[PDB]
């Protein structure tokens, strides 16, 4: 007896916290981690 | 590289120099590569729900 | 010394009054 209303709701609500912990998560572990892997290989520095 | 024109005439005497042949180089050939797209939105959204 | 002093005025009793409620667009509307 899911109501479409309450899943709207909650893709609504899912949505901004994908949002929100993706502009988190990628300052926090992306913009490090590319440049380390970068690094392994050694192609970051010109 | 392109091989030589066939020659017709091979018939060299028997007991004599070896006469110089011929020889060619070979042609190269380079290229060059090639480069982007715009993203223009507003952007001042995305932030809250 | 190792510290500074901060008035920081921050009674802020309505926002905590009132609590909060996520949404998913930049124009909300209710009706009644």
């Amino acid at each position: 007896k899911y109501s479409e209303e309450v899943l709207d709701e909650l893709r609504v609500d899912l949505q901004r916290r994908f949002n929100y912990a993706q502009g988190y998560v990628d300052m926090a572990v992306k913009g490090y981690a590319r440049e380390a892997w970068e690094y392994f290989y050694g192609n970051l520095p010109a | 590289d392109a091989l030589a024109s066939v020659d017709g005439n091979n018939a060299h005497v028997e007991g004599s120099r070896a006469e110089d042949g011929e020889m060619k180089p070979t042609v190269i050939k380079s290229n060059v590569t090639q480069i982007r797209k715009v993203v223009r939105v507003s952007d001042t959204a995305n932030t809250t729900a | 010394a190792n510290w500074i002093s901060v008035l920081s005025p921050q009674d802020t009793p309505f926002v905590s009054m009132t609590g909060k409620e996520s949404i998913n667009q930049t124009i909300f509307s209710w009706q009644t």
